[PDB]
RNA sequence: GCUUGACUGCGAGCGUGACGGCGCGAGCAGGUGCGAAAGCAGGUCAUAGUGAUCCGGUGGUUCUGAAUGGAAGGGCCAUC
RNA sequence: UGAGCCUUGAUGGAAGUGUGGACGCCAGUCUGCAUGGCUUUAAUGUUUGAUGUUCUAACGUUGACCCGUAAUCCGGGUUGCGGACAGUGUCUGGUGGGUAGUUUGACUGGGGCGGUCU
RNA sequence: GUUUAUUAAAAACACAGCACUGUGCAAACACGAAAGUGGACGUAUACGGUGUGACGCCUGCCCGGUGCCGGAAGGUUAAUU
RNA sequence: UUUUGUAUAAUGGGUCAGCGACUUAUAUUCUGUAGCAAGGUUAACCGAAUAGGGGAGCCGAAGGGAAACCGAGUCUUAACUGGGCGUUAAGUUGCAGGGUAUAGACCCGAAACCCGGUGAUCUAGCCAUGGGCAGGUUGAAGGUUGGGUAACACUAACUGGAGGACCGAACCGACUAAUGUUGAAAAAUUAGCGGAUGACUUGUGGCUGGGGGUGAAAGGCCAAUCAAACCGGGAGAUAGCU
RNA sequence: AGGGUGACAGCCCCGUACACAAAAAUGCACAUGCUGUGAGCUCGAUGAGUAGGGCGGGACACGUGGUAUCCUGUCUGAAUA
RNA sequence: UAAGGUGAUAUGAACCGUUAUAACCGGCGAUUUCCGAAUGGGGAAACCCAGUGUGUUUCGACACACUAUCAUUAACUGAAUCCAUAGGUUAAUGAGGCGAACCGGGGGAACUGAAACAUCUAAGUACCCCGAGGAAAAGAAAUCAACCGAGAUUCCCCCAG
């Protein structure tokens, strides 16, 4: 399930739109990547499936907090 | 990605400076390998409280013994001396514990030779004020009274 | 030869079309050319020489202008 | 390595016994090299992009090993190989009857062909 | 040998053989938004695609057109700035 | 019924009986009718509930101009001798009807498009595991032994038992004819016919699903059907046609 | 009101108007208890990968239009009464 | 509540009742085989086969109970790695499945209309999927208004085709 474990970002639907303006159903789906992060608070490597932006969010809020969610939301990690 | 530093660190490092580096370098090498930290603002005082509770705190806590020579600004009583010789001139030298013999009962008792003037130590009159090692900065002042016996 | 009437606003009143429209028109106002003057000129002897509407361009024009003043956009006239 | 700024040598403690480079008004004297009682120039420190080597630490491993585990999966770990590449997301040019939706006029001595359409 | 079960059994398809062309292996190709899997427990004396169709004697000329392959100069040229 | 025209040898009906097609809602206009009249009327709601309340609002009493605006006038134009549209006729709300608009819109009918499902008990291909092929022929390689060579080559008897080999039942097929064609049978019967140790044939079970499968390729086959299966739904698709 | 009874019934039957009814289990209200639960005053604090922006789509009656407003797949990113 | 009763086709038989344990009706309980979410394992539904506890003047065996998965929590265990995490057993709680419409959300057609057709339409309709309640959803303004003022959301009539 292409879904960013930190932002909830899943694929969305939309059209294509040719020059002639012809709609064709499609998907935008997120830039996922699943990345090994170091915790230090846990002396372990937790490897989340994250979209960039998901990343930019840890880079700011900070891992120990992001993982604080998930835990508090039920997610495995 | 700005972040602040811990250890040194090649082309930017300085045990606590204010750098701005590509996020990769950080979330892949600096932190998760202890060398830097997200400048979470919370932090830019947590590590600026240091730059003040230090670089102007303990850099002031140095100054509490001004010149150390506080109330010793009127010479010190001359119990004995430091020696003389050459029937008129001078001949004898300071054994590795012999400029205290004089100021031998003042401040506190030691016995070490932090030599400051690398000369033959000039042989003439007697009473001389150079300095001596009293610390990594300040100085002191005292005199030398010879012994007539 | 001299000239810009191949003018601007209008138009009694006719023609001709299912319609959209197309044509003819003396005369009125302003201003203009030619003629001494009466007068003639709103293109070419007449009848073909063409493309509705939408959308957009350009100039003009305060008519419009979403709190108010502006502006954008719209309208109106000209034209592509 | 293309350009900027900061700088120390060029345009804006004397004379003699001694040297590389040169637009040198067309035959200079120089820019320095030894001595002897804000604008036309070279190197660094640097700031900024391009190119290339390499690294390792993202990431890949459909090599080997350890454990969960008597398990051809998966996961964690170790190691070896590769490595900012490959791949993927968004955007973007090309290609694309593989697939899809359609169009492909009327008149007409039947239709088509020819011809015609104001 | 195969085939239109039910108006066509053939000169049609197939075939062994020939050629072209793709593929260095996590192969190309194929099913599949993926994971997974066929190819293959195979490795270029192999695997796929295409055409020809035992065998004998042979298979000439044309690259302008279309298609395909190669090309580090220039011209034109997208998002981007 | 359709037609220029039908006794027509052009359509439809064997016959009877029952059913079977211009509706309904909301708007909108006209006509009729009733109320009130420069006025008519309320909606939701409240409700004492078909009353009464409620006048939000709609239509009408004023038009001209794109508009600002002016106003029984206004616009056109600098301005019209003028010109256009207006001022000189009552409306409005019910009720019944005639039209129209939006809805299946008078009824029945396509071939098809789309969505979700059900089908490999027929059949195509493949997978696993099992079964079958009377009888008769031909007589490859190889081997043995002689003869032969300097030795091989070669050669003769014998031995051997090859093949999408030959003939031919079962079994698999389906070339011809006749019969049958309201059949015995929605593909057969009878006489002939091809294959018959193979790319053979067959049982049981399995896998492949509809723009999909499978296909020694015919557009064949996928449950008596296939140029895109069946079932339900969109659904009263649409039908300028009958 | 209606239904039935050998044809059409206020007065034959069952009903109807009206007036009554629960040992139990429950619904809803209240008045109480139990476990909680927090109340009022003062002094604070005032929701960042967010608003905004580029690109591509989608919502707004509004089809990119001169197009505000909203959501976000991608890339970015403020101020702090 | 009662003078009549043992549902129906449907008699008959053998019976139960008449002053309150006949029947009838309602509240609360008991019992409730097998299949089915089906949950001990399996499986071609209503069948096959277990493990551990128990249980017998005949303690062979045969009957009765428990044993699915997942989530939260707790206890005890416990790798690569020694700590620690992973893992492992047990327990206590809960979920599972069914069913009208209405409701929020995730996807989302075409026929058809435009007298053809692609923008546009049909239409966020049909349909598939998830979730929930007696309703759902929405909701106490970074909303409008217009220099006056209004004061969350929801529904109705207008505004207005
Ligand atoms: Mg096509
Ligand atoms: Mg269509
Ligand atoms: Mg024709
Ligand atoms: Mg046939
Ligand atoms: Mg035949
Ligand atoms: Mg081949
Ligand atoms: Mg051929
Ligand atoms: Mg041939
Ligand atoms: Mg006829
Ligand atoms: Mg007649
Ligand atoms: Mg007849
Ligand atoms: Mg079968
Ligand atoms: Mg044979
Ligand atoms: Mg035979
Ligand atoms: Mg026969
Ligand atoms: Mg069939
Ligand atoms: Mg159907
Ligand atoms: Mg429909
Ligand atoms: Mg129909
Ligand atoms: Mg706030
Ligand atoms: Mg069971
Ligand atoms: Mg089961
Ligand atoms: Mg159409
Ligand atoms: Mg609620």
């Amino acid at each position: 399930s292409r879904v960013c474990q930190v932002t909830g970002k899943r694929p969305v639907t939309g059209n294509n739109r040719s020059h002639a303006l012809n709609a064709t159903k499609r998907r935008f789906l997120p830039n996922l990547h699943s990345h090994r992060f170091w915790v230090e608070s846990e002396k372990r490597f937790v490897t989340l499936r994250v979209s960039a932006k998901g990343m930019r969010v840890i880079d700011k809020k900070g891992i120990d907090t992001v993982l604080a969610e998930l835990r508090a939301r039920g997610e495995k990690y | 990605m700005q972040v602040i530093l811990l250890d040194k660190v090649a082309n930017l490092g300085s045990l606590g400076d204010q750098v701005n580096v590509k996020a990769g370098y950080a979330r892949n090498f600096l932190v998760p390998q202890g060398k830097a930290v997200p400048a979470t603002k919370k932090n830019i005082e947590f590590f600026e409280a240091r730059r003040a509770e230090l670089e102007a705190k303990l850099a002031e806590v140095l100054a509490a013994a001004n010149a150390r020579a506080e109330k010793i600004n009127a010479l010190e009583t001359v119990t004995i001396a430091s020696k003389a010789g050459d029937e008129g001139k001078l001949f004898g030298s300071i054994g590795t514990r012999d400029i205290a013999d004089a100021v031998t009962a003042a401040g506190v008792e030691v016995a070490k030779s932090e030599v400051r003037l690398p000369n033959g130590v000039l042989r003439t009159t007697g009473e001389h004020e150079v300095s001596f090692q009293v610390h990594s900065e300040v100085f002191a002042k005292v005199i030398v009274n010879v012994v007539a016996e």
